């Protein structure tokens, strides 16, 4: 959370404790090093990214 | 050399013993897993007046 767009968007210290994370949440990519350039995987809507 | 030379049969066990069991049946069950996410809002500011 700290290091979220959150706190860099307009001052560098909104962030408090009345904020918190949608526990509904995907792993949306996933980035393979694949024999050294990088490939980029859509994850986000597998049954095991949830 | 016209000749029958050999042959195959269609021939099987019964298993009266019961020696072969075939093929297994197991039950299974998956689960999807599927939280709602909360949106983004739109608001309608006003003068508190």
């Amino acid at each position: 959370m700290g290091n979220s767009n959150a706190n860099l968007l307009i001052q560098r210290g909104m962030l408090e404790v009345s904020d918190t994370i949608d526990p509904a949440g995907r792993l949306k990519n996933l980035f393979v090093l694949l024999g050294g350039k990088v490939v980029k995987f859509k994850v986000d809507r597998l049954p095991r990214a949830v | 050399d016209l000749a029958v030379i050999g042959f195959e049969l269609d021939t099987r066990f019964t298993n009266t013993n019961r020696r072969q069991r075939g093929h297994l049946l197991q039950t299974r069950a998956l689960q999807f897993r599927h939280p709602i996410p909360m949106h983004a809002p739109v608001t309608l500011p006003m003068d508190t007046m």
